[PDB]
């Protein structure tokens, strides 16, 4: 089916406190398959996938040189934003990018990103078309104008197309098993009372890959989110996902109240009714 | 596989 | 700039059986910026061989964060996770429930 | 673009040299290459940024800093023959904006010998057209000849009338070894100019040949009782026959 | 090998197509290009390709297939401006070494129409201590040859672009500095056409 692979980049200043923490990460799709940490012990691009590490000796020199021509984009980026938006030395502050590529069920371009923000908002975006771009407000108008003048967009169109897809296509046949296979949900309710007025109901969905799943509660019909505590998609730790779904419900109507499951690892989609 | 221009803000 | 507490998860990667080995898992999400201090308690005590995964975002450019550590769940032995980050006046401790 | 100094240098064996590199862009990454016939472009060191340099695969006998970004010298201390080569500054941004490009300098050719006694301004002789040439094609060819010179650091112009001229001429792309088995073989250069006979017959024109010879500076010593082969122009000419 | 190219040297005619091939080794390479140097002067950059197929400009167009690990460039309606040594250059990043490849050479024929091959004696206009034959006007299948011992010095065929009457003419020069030596005994080991004109 639809395969993205997508790396994320995150730097912050110690002020004070020598060079800025850089952390790299790359994933296809819920998949983690090299990190870099640049307070970790190795100073290298690191495998995190079984399938990734039959790479040779040169992917490895290649991927670290490249991270750590990141790292300092970042470094020199912390500098001069601080100088863009005219603070102080005394603060910490945060830089983050994305990029990436997603593809179809063919395995050809969908579409690529490149996002990047200052201080956890948007500062600037790669357009929809590659070829363009968001600033966010007037200090992200100079980086736009300094891009166009270096081709970046271009530049990244061309990775974004080209590179990107090649090497997750790559990515996908050498980790077949791993990243191909579908996790279904194991499903499961439980019910607790409180004081003999209420119950809550809870549906459960564990052990599931990839992450994306969709818990509704229902009134017999019609849909009771207007109720519904949903928990965020919960990492297992094993490459696996968790999540839960509860209503506060009144002791009488837990027979008409059904929970809705759907993920791409189920045929057709689950119904569960307390009993 | 990384991109291999990454350029200052 | 953009602060945000973090949601915390505190909860096993199986089902919880007394006397069987587990993973206990502390998730912390949502959060910004992404300096922030986890730890896994045990009846109070500190544990140290407590893993954690690499620091990624969400779309909303919110950091998560996964710490981990090999457990087994007894009926007296109290679980919890410290969790400190500069939008709390005071550290957060969430204690273990199973059936959650 | 990228500019470098000198264009060509003549060093005796053991005497130091400083080839400049300065570069207008804000590159941050700028290199040093040395071309040779046998083996294409070999890189010397290099540098990612100001303050900071590394070395390339042939990195021995010379030396490299960086103090601004601008500027990338590459200094010999003790010059050995093997170092006669081409050498190209090269300029690329790194991670600094503006075109994503490696530019190349000009170059500087540079020899090295082991007696600078080998260093011979050319001599230059200007050849007439054919007679039967003339009666045959209707055309007049011209050819001048620089022989005797070491190293082979000459830049050669024709000059009809006082003006240079590019249209009637073809130059060798590079200098003949005389005695092609010695190291400090002496060279020689042949260039053509064609102009037509009802242009040679007129006895107003005057051709002119104009080899430029990079020899010894000012400063260098000469104890030979020859005539000191500095950096001179070397001139033949022709009259235009009345025939 | 880092990078390889084709051969060399390349004798195509005016006109006609020149096509350049070159071969990588790292599969992580993203960046491809193409320079042009004229003998005695420096690299210049004439082609950016950065994704696979064609890009046309001008008379150039390159190629890049990346899966084959093949970059190529052709010259359409060659010139004799366009002879000179190009070379390849392969990157995987900003910090990676550029690659050059040892470079091919490609020579672009005049085409003459009707040639006639002759041998011309020169004398000096002042003083000097040797004469000069002349072998022009030849044939671009002519091959001149190498020199005879120490004492026959002979040149390689050049080009002269006449911008006149569109003449263009290959030249080459053989002299000696004793004289036991004519224009017939300049040229004697060197395959040159039986229609040769030897006029003295």
């Amino acid at each position: 089916g639809s395969h993205s692979m997508r790396y994320f980049f995150t730097s912050v200043s110690r002020p004070g406190r020598g060079e800025p923490r850089f952390i790299a990460v790359g994933y296809v799709d819920d998949t983690q398959f090299v990190r870099f940490d640049s307070d970790a012990a190795s100073q290298r691009m690191e495998p995190r996938a079984p399938w990734i590490e039959q790479e040779g000796p040169e992917y490895w020199d290649g991927e670290t040189r490249k991270v750590k021509a990141h790292s300092q984009t970042h470094r020199v980026d912390l500098g001069t934003l601080r100088g863009y938006y005219n603070q102080s030395e005394a603060g910490s502050h945060t830089v983050q990018r994305m990029y990436g590529c997603d593809v179809g069920s063919d395995w050809r371009f969908l579409r690529g990103y490149h996002q990047y923000a200052y201080d956890g908002k948007d500062y600037i975006a790669l357009k929809e078309d590659l070829r363009s771009w968001t600033a966010a407000d007037m200090a992200a108008q100079t980086t736009k104008h300094k891009w166009e003048a270096a081709h970046v967009a271009e530049q990244l169109r061309a990775y974004l197309e080209g590179t990107c897809v090649e090497w997750l296509r790559r990515y996908l046949e050498n980790g077949k098993e791993t990243l191909q296979r579908t996790d279904a949900p194991k499903t499961h309710m439980t019910h607790h009372a409180v004081s003999d007025h209420e119950a809550t109901l809870r549906c459960w969905a564990l052990s599931f890959y990839p992450a994306e799943i969709t818990l509704t509660w229902q009134r017999d019909g019609e849909d009771q989110t207007q109720d519904t505590e949903l928990v965020e998609t919960r990492p297992a730790g094993d490459g696996t996902f968790q999540k839960w779904a509860a209503v506060v419900v009144p002791s009488g109507q837990e027979q008409r109240y059904t929970c809705h499951v759907q993920h791409e690892g189920l045929p057709k989609p689950l119904t569960l009714r307390w009993e | 596989l990384l991109f291999g221009k990454p350029v200052y803000v | 700039m953009i602060q945000r507490t973090p949601k915390i998860q505190v909860y096993s990667r199986h089902p919880a059986e007394n006397g069987k080995s587990n993973f206990l898992n502390c998730y912390v999400s949502g959060f910004h910026p992404s300096d922030i201090e986890v730890d896994l308690l045990k009846n109070g005590e500190r544990i140290e061989k407590v893993e954690h995964s690499d620091l990624s975002f969400s779309k909303d450019w919110s950091f998560y964060l996964l710490y981990y550590t090999e457990f087994t769940p007894t009926e007296k032995d109290e679980y919890a996770c410290r969790v400190n980050h500069v939008t709390l006046s005071q550290p957060k401790i969430v204690k273990w429930d199973r059936d959650m | 673009g990228v500019t470098q100094t000198p264009k060509f240098q003549v060093l005796k064996t053991g005497q130091s040299m400083t080839l400049q590199c300065a570069q207008d862009m804000n590159h941050e990454y700028m290199s040093w290459y040395r071309q040779d016939p046998g083996m294409g472009l070999r890189l010397i060191h290099y540098s990612v940024g100001a303050g900071i340099t590394d070395q390339g695969e042939v990195p021995n006998g010379y030396n490299v800093s960086r103090s601004t970004t601008e500027d990338f010298p590459l200094r010999l201390l003790s010059a050995a023959p093997s170092q006669t080569s081409v050498y190209f500054c090269a300029s690329r941004p790194g991670l600094a904006g503006g075109r994503p490009e490696q530019y190349f300098g000009p170059g500087t050719r540079l020899t090295v010998t082991e007696d600078l006694k080998n260093v011979f301004p050319p001599e230059v002789a200007v050849f007439e057209p054919s007679e039967a040439e003339i009666s045959h094609t209707q055309k007049a060819t011209l050819v001048c000849l620089a022989t005797g010179f070491y190293p082979d650091h000459v830049e050669l112009s024709w000059w009809v009338n006082g003006k240079e001229v590019h249209s009637g001429v073809s130059t060798d792309p590079q200098p003949l070894k005389e005695q092609p088995a010695l190291n400090d073989s002496r060279y020689a250069l042949s260039s053509r100019l064609r102009v037509s006979a009802t242009f040679w017959q007129n006895p107003r024109n005057h051709f002119r040949c104009q080899v430029q010879f990079y020899g010894l500076s000012e400063n260098d010593e000469w104890t030979q009782d020859r005539a000191k082969p500095v950096t001179q122009i070397v001139s033949a000419e022709a009259w235009g026959r009345a025939d | 090998k880092e990078v390889e190219q084709n051969s060399g040297p390349l004798s195509v005619p005016e006109g006609a197509i020149a096509s350049l091939n070159c071969t990588y080794s790292d599969r992580g390479s993203q960046s491809f290009f193409w320079y042009r140097q004229y003998s005695g002067k420096s690299p210049e950059l004439i082609m950016s390709i950065y994704s696979n197929g064609d890009k046309e400009d001008g008379r150039f167009t390159a190629q890049l297939n990346k899966a084959s690990q093949y970059v190529s460039l052709l010259i359409r309606d060659s010139q004799p401006s366009d002879s000179a040594t190009y070379l390849c250059a392969v990157t995987t990043d900003s910090w990676g070494k550029l690659q050059f490849g040892a470079g091919t050479q490609v020579v672009v024929t005049p085409d003459i129409q009707n040639p006639d091959p002759a041998v011309y004696q020169l004398r000096d206009s002042k003083s000097s201590d040797k004469s000069v034959c002349l072998f022009t006007d030849f044939d671009s299948q002519t091959n001149v040859s190498q020199s005879k011992d120490s004492d026959v010095y002979i040149t390689d065929k050049t080009v002269l672009d006449m911008r006149s009457m569109d003449f263009k003419s290959n030249s080459a020069v053989a002299w000696s500095n004793k004289s036991d030596f004519a224009c017939a005994n300049a040229f004697n080991n060197s395959i040159i056409p039986e229609d040769t004109f030897f006029p003295s």
